[PDB]
């Protein structure tokens, strides 16, 4: 009847305002924020058990807020994170175009969270309450989903500080370690840290690194200072995958795969040291001699790590034993390590390598050759095939699934001619429970 | 005219005239017109290098609402007119002038460095869309003085081709509308008055243009020609990537219908990547432009398969299949959308 006596009926009230741009509403950003109070506030619940455990009372008087930390908060940072990665990973290069491009302070705050949860999980396995594998869970979850590059161009100063800090003490606990090893062969304190790095520090790197190379952020992660803290971590790596340990040899794996993802992430070719002269991206072409000498550098890229040796040295190693066909047993260390870092750095630098670029010639950063890498991948299957009778390992598979990208990057054809022997000389060892490709 | 004028944009207003006044003589030193009580081109003589009180009123007054309307639509659209540094305000200094840079008169076109401050991408976008503006504010006074569009130029017939949108518009004037913008936006960072542009909004334009209710046109062969039994191949072509379904549809697909919505097709969607029959769901890899979809059905064991450059396309699922089973019915006829 209101109808048709014509009387138009509308809303009661007319909206007065939208505060719809602002981000700060935002059930992300609220989430964000409750997250990261809740963890700063159990870091000083953590600093409060470091001045009490020594002391008589070490039950917690915030008991109740450990536990649910414990429980809760950490899970669902996990769960949250691992269904939402797209909506954080977006940055603009429209991944999940449909919508969902996170906010940059909100990446700020991701990021902010993963170094405040770095800061809590350094040196405290012993303090947390069998939550370790739940911290470590959400560092690497929290790891995959650090955008690098919004934060970097645009994001606060404290959050620089943080992110560089974070992986500066990283860098500083895996030296420590590499030292307290060489200097003592046993195993308190020491045997803590060696824990807190297999368990917890290994990990993170390991994923912060492949994610980063993954997504290539990490050419404006690491420029400046931070580039040497990678060079200690490089150097401390390599030293421990070298050194010459049955602790080191328990931890074959994760060494070796944080080197592989180092070497995979690393945006300078450590490996070829002469050739970088060119490279921009060389941070002591970026510094020139006065900041060198004002941080620590050698001032020699040659120099600058003396137990990773010449790439070319390297590659004659590996087709010398190739030939003189070592077993795993015997000789295990190079095998496990050296091959998944020299396979993650053959892949990553064949984009710079002059076959993708004969332009712009002799500023290509190394010159990495498609016989080169047929001759790595053919030297890989020979040593594969010769330690398949000497009763291998899972490093059988653990080297296939290194090596697979080089095969992706070599030519089929080019491949062929040599694959087929190979595959058949393969074949007529390939008759063990394991099968390889 | 909905935007209001603080006392703030007022003030700096009063520095923005003297910044066009400067701009005014500059150009006209620098591209050689002299000094004149009349704006001739053939005398070489110019008002706008003379002084802004011996400049004509009425052009004084179009550039004073051409300041203000220019100002009023960078806070339209988004900008946020805001006073960074009081010391910034209050320092001036004068560029270094030659002496062919140095104008007749004695006031010398000089805000400030304008080399000193750097450039945002927002501050192209938003000096793209003055520009933009511009030519739409000159065009619409030409058409309110009744000049059209014409390929060469006439005054008597009052046709001009730059009468277009700015997206066509020639190089010459993009760049005296650039330049001029370059000028103007780079004084006014160097007075402090950072324009700070709305972020860009994520959003699906779709491209919906197209006339009238038809979104989609159906090609299908010959209803007598449909297959009952056997083994069929035909390949479909995508110029150009985009909306495309391509498969085996039954003699009853209503041309309206969308393929693959209903019963009546079988088809699959290379830009979404998803094969369609009664509903969508993730198959196969997206195409590109100049791909060969092959479409292959057997009827005889009811399996229906696509290639897309001659690799066999896979669901998420392991079965190469891009159907499993269908009644063979009354055949099926070869169909695009
Ligand atoms: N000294 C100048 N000489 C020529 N154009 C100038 C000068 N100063 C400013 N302009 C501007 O440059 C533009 C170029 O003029 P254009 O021939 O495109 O159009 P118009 O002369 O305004 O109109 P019409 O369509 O009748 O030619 C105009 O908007 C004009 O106002």
């Amino acid at each position: 009847f209101l109808q048709i006596n014509g009387y138009a009926v509308s809303r009661g009230f007319k909206d007065l305002e939208l505060d719809t741009p602002s981000i700060e509403k935002r059930f992300a950003y609220s989430f964000l924020q409750q997250l990261i109070r809740y963890v700063d506030e159990a870091h000083q619940y953590i600093l409060e058990f470091d001045g009490g455990s020594r002391g008589k009372g070490e039950h917690f008087p915030y008991e109740q807020e450990i536990k649910f930390f414990a429980k809760v908060v950490l899970p669902l940072i996990d769960q949250y994170f691992k269904n939402h990665r797209l909506y954080f990973l977006s940055a603009a290069s429209r991944p999940l175009c449909s919508g969902g491009h996170a906010s940059n302070k909100e990446k700020e705050m991701v990021t902010s969270l993963f170094c405040k949860l770095g800061v809590l999980v350094r040196h405290r396995i012993s303090l947390f309450g069998n939550d370790a594998t739940s911290i470590v869970n959400c560092l690497h979850i929290l790891g995959q989903t650090l955008d690098a590059r919004t934060v970097m161009k645009t994001g606060l100063e404290s959050v620089k500080s943080a992110l560089r800090a974070f992986l500066d003490n990283a860098a500083e606990d895996l030296e420590k370690t590499m030292e307290n090893l060489k200097q003592g062969q046993f195993t308190k304190g020491v045997t803590q840290i060696i824990n807190y790095t297999t368990v917890a520090l290994l990990p993170m790197l390991s994923s912060l690194f492949e994610h980063i190379g993954q997504h290539q952020f990490g050419e404006d992660l690491i420029l400046e200072d931070v580039q040497v803290s990678c060079y200690r971590i490089l150097t401390s790596l390599y030293a421990l995958g070298t050194s010459k340990s049955i602790y080191v040899e328990r931890q074959r794996s994760a060494l070796g795969e944080c080197l592989a993802a180092f070497a995979g992430a690393f945006p300078v070719a450590f490996l070829e040291t002469h050739l970088d002269k060119h490279n921009i991206y060389s941070i002591y072409n970026t510094k020139s001699s006065r900041e060198r000498a004002a941080l620590s550098l050698p001032t020699n890229v040659e120099d600058v790590c003396p137990n990773i040796p010449s790439l070319e040295k390297l590659m004659e190693e590996i087709v010398e034993l190739a030939e003189s066909g070592i077993r795993y047993t015997q000789m295990p260390h190079v095998m496990e390590v050296i091959l998944p870092m020299l396979c993650s750095y053959m892949s990553r630098w064949w984009e710079h390598g002059p076959e993708n670029n004969p332009e712009r010639a002799e500023m290509c950063c190394t010159a990495l050759n498609s016989e080169h890498m047929n001759t790595l991948l053919g030297n890989i299957l020979k040593i594969i095939y010769n330690n398949l009778g000497i009763d291998e390992g899972a490093w059988m598979k653990r080297l296939a699934v290194f090596s697979q990208p080089i095969i992706n990057k070599v030519k089929p054809q080019l491949l062929k001619t040599h694959f087929l022997p190979l595959m058949e000389k393969l074949k007529k060892k390939a008759a063990t429970v394991v099968s390889e490709e | 005219s909905q935007i209001v004028l603080p006392p703030h944009l007022e003030r700096i207003r009063e520095k923005l005239a003297e910044n066009i006044h400067e701009l005014w003589v500059m150009n006209k030193i620098e591209l050689g017109w002299q000094y004149g009580p009349v704006r001739d081109d053939n005398k070489r003589q110019h008002p706008c290098l003379v002084e802004f009180s011996k400049l004509p009123e009425q052009e004084r007054n179009y550039n004073l609402q051409m300041s203000l309307e220019t100002l009023k639509t960078l806070l339209a659209l988004g900008c946020h007119v805001g006073i960074s540094d009081e010391h910034a305000e209050d320092k001036v200094k004068k560029m270094k002038l030659p002496k062919n840079y140095q104008l007749t008169s004695g006031y010398k076109p000089a805000p400030m460095d304008l080399s000193f401050i750097k450039l945002t991408p927002s501050q192209e976008a938003m000096v793209d869309k003055l520009a933009e503006n511009a030519h739409n504010v000159w065009a619409r006074d030409r058409i309110r003085q009744g000049w059209t569009y014409g390929i060469q130029q006439d005054v008597k017939n009052r046709r001009n081709p730059r009468l277009v949108p700015y997206t066509l518009l020639d190089d010459r004037t993009k760049k005296s509308n650039k330049d001029s913008l370059r000028e103007a936006v780079r004084t006014l960072l160097g007075y402090g008055y950072n324009l700070e542009a709305p972020d860009q909004d994520h959003a699906a334009r779709a491209e919906v243009c197209s006339g009238t209710g038809e979104r989609f046109r159906i090609f299908r062969a010959e209803k007598t020609y449909a297959v009952k039994a056997g083994r069929w191949y035909f390949e479909f072509e995508t110029v150009t990537a985009g909306d495309m379904r391509v498969g085996w549809s039954r003699p009853g697909c209503q041309p309206d219908q969308e393929l693959g919505s209903d019963e009546r097709a079988f088809a699959f969607d290379g830009f979404k990547a998803q094969r369609w029959h009664q509903g969508n769901e993730h198959y196969g890899r997206s195409w590109q432009a100049g791909d060969v979809v092959g479409c292959m059905v057997d009827m005889n064991e009811h399996t229906m398969m696509f290639t897309l450059n001659g690799e066999i396309l896979l669901d998420d699922s392991g079965s190469e299949l891009a159907f499993k089973d269908f009644d063979v019915g009354d055949g099926f006829i070869p169909v695009c959308s």
